[PDB]
């Protein structure tokens, strides 16, 4: 058989039982698209109305909130896909691209150029397009104005 | 008329999808869109699904679900798999519909 | 707003297949769970059938 | 320039006579709409209010001599509604582009958006058209019949 | 969970994390080490994401 | 030649995409996918046969 323990638990104490749990949880938290809300204590006196800014300053630095605002500005948050333009948006701007498909990068600049977006809100790479905030869900909105 | 040819020609297309080695992990994704779109339209499937979810699918673990990025050759092979999936199913659809 | 956090996540999940976990951070003094009773209630208002 | 052929003048009249019940030699700012309709034009209410007709009966009456300029005006217009302008919108209603959209789903939105329809205008159009025993109303033949008109080859 | 799960075995699923904040005390045993350790790791879950 | 046969008698693709292809359009393109007559519906777990 298995040369180990078997009935009851293994020789798994409370720690081991709870450690198995402690792995699954963390993994399954890694398996998802995480969304965050950071919350700030206004003072320690339990006082409504009042707020202390030395406490917010110390909060922002330690929890790295400044750094967060610093990364959203510099990044390109959403590594999504090119064909999502032409397939769906035929409805929006019918004469965006004619008969003449070639460099798909160049085809897509033309369709997105007709809908007037410079290639820095949506960033291009090779395979994929990166979307900054609004940009994909501005495209959705543009169709969904007439829709 | 156009519909049987639509489901036929994508199988000529598909193998255009060029996966390429980006050695930081080896999770390759394929260098374009044209190759994929001339498939995608003729099916009229969600483009935003295809080019994400082919490389990043909802991996059923037993019965729960964990996302994975796939490594270069598995994806090339699965894409060649997508062609052999389309043709087998269609001719069997066709002989009965004949 | 809270509700404006929820809808953004939801339709994204419904388009792109990405399940998600929302996580509240903070120390001991602010107000974490407080929100969650209102999150659940709202989620039942949209989650209703 | 724009102008109206003699045949056009007689058609406008031939209906007008039937519309003016009373005999004032005059129609109403409502009737203006359903006239253009029967006369084989299709303006919107927004188009009628673009040019001086109305919802309610009992304000301003118009003659044929007011009507024929208006009839000459609409003759210049492009933005009536094309097959394309419709094929645009139908393609959010297919949950996966087949042609076969859903009757009750159509009903909720017609009550919600655009100009807005009634209970009656919804049930009548559904009951008028091709309900299969699932309920998959075909968006394109539907539109094409709207483009065709009230009476097909069955005079019914 | 017995009464309020009506659909075992299906996805999708979503989460809302809910735990305390920064709390410290004298008698460390099996207990209090769990709390600050998770607050730390949750900051780290921010950093890595 | 025998080296290979196994994979020609198992046939391995990607689940998520052909399941999302089931949610396709163009009528004929759609029909080609499911159970009810018996063609695809092609993954998840019919019990172990």
């Amino acid at each position: 058989g298995g040369g180990g323990r078997k009935k009851g638990a293994s020789f798994q104490t409370v720690s081991a039982l709870y450690r198995e749990q402690l792995n699954r949880l963390m993994a399954s938290l890694h398996s998802t698209q995480p969304h965050f809300v950071r919350c700030i204590i206004p003072n320690e006196l339990k006082q409504p109305g009042v707020i202390d800014s030395g406490l917010v300053m110390h909060q922002l630095t330690c929890n790295g909130v400044l750094e967060g605002i610093r990364i959203c500005r510099k990044g390109f948050p959403n590594r999504m896909v090119y064909p999502d333009f032409k397939q769906r948006y035929t409805i929006l701007a019918a004469s965006a691209v004619p008969k003449g498909f070639v460099d798909a990068k160049k085809v897509t600049e033309a369709v997105l150029g007709a809908i007037q977006l410079d290639a820095n809100d949506y960033r291009l790479g090779n395979t994929k397009v990166f979307f900054r905030a609004g940009v994909l869900g501005r495209l959705e909105e543009m169709r969904d104005d007439r829709l | 008329k156009t519909d049987v040819y639509k489901i036929t020609a994508s199988c000529m297309h598909l193998g255009e999808m060029k996966f390429k080695q980006r050695p930081r992990e080896e999770q390759a994704e394929a260098d374009g869109t044209e190759e994929g779109e001339r498939v995608a339209h003729l099916l009229g499937v969600n483009a935003a699904d295809l080019y994400k979810n082919l490389v990043k699918p909802k991996i059923k673990v037993g019965n729960e679900m964990v996302t994975q990025g796939r490594n270069a050759t598995q994806v090339s092979y699965s894409v060649g798999g997508l062609a052999k999936a389309m043709f087998d199913r269609t001719f069997k659809w066709l002989v009965k519909r004949l | 707003h809270l509700f404006a956090i929820s809808d953004g996540a939801y339709s994204a999940m419904l388009a792109n297949r990405e399940n998600q976990s929302m996580l509240i951070t903070g120390e001991s003094g602010a107000g974490k769970t407080e929100n969650t009773k209102k999150v659940i209630a709202y989620y039942a208002n949209v989650g209703a059938a | 320039m724009a102008d109206l052929k003699a045949a056009e003048v007689e058609k406008a009249r031939e209906h007008f006579e039937i519309y003016d019940w009373e005999g004032e030699g005059k129609i109403d700012a409502r009737d203006l709409g359903d006239l253009l309709r029967s006369l084989d034009c299709k303006p919107t209410l927004a188009m009628v209010k673009k040019n001086g007709g109305s919802d309610k009966r009992g304000e301003k009456k118009l003659t044929l001599e007011e009507f024929l300029p208006i009839f000459s005006q609409i003759k210049k217009e492009k933005e009536v509604g094309t097959l394309e302008d419709f094929m645009e919108g139908l393609k959010v209603y297919d949950k996966a582009e087949n042609g076969t959209m859903l009757a009750a789903e159509l009903a909720h939105v017609l009550l919600s958006l655009g100009e807005r329809l009634t209970d009656i205008e919804c049930e009548e159009i559904m009951r008028v058209c091709d309900e299969d025993d699932d309920g998959f109303l075909k968006y394109e033949p539907f539109v094409k019949t709207i483009i065709a008109g009230p009476f097909p080859d069955e005079g019914k | 969970n017995e009464t309020l799960d009506t659909k075992q075995k299906r996805q999708y699923f979503i989460g809302v994390l809910d735990i305390a904040g920064f709390e410290i005390f004298d008698y460390n045993g099996f207990e209090q080490l769990c709390i600050n350790f998770t607050n730390e790791k949750l900051q780290q879950f921010f950093n890595h994401h | 030649n025998i080296t290979g046969w196994l994979e020609k008698n198992k046939d391995p693709v990607n689940d998520t995409v052909v399941d999302q292809f089931k949610k396709g359009s163009n009528k004929l393109v759609q029909e080609i996918f499911e159970d009810h007559p018996g063609l695809g519906a092609e993954e998840k777990g019919g019990g172990g046969k």
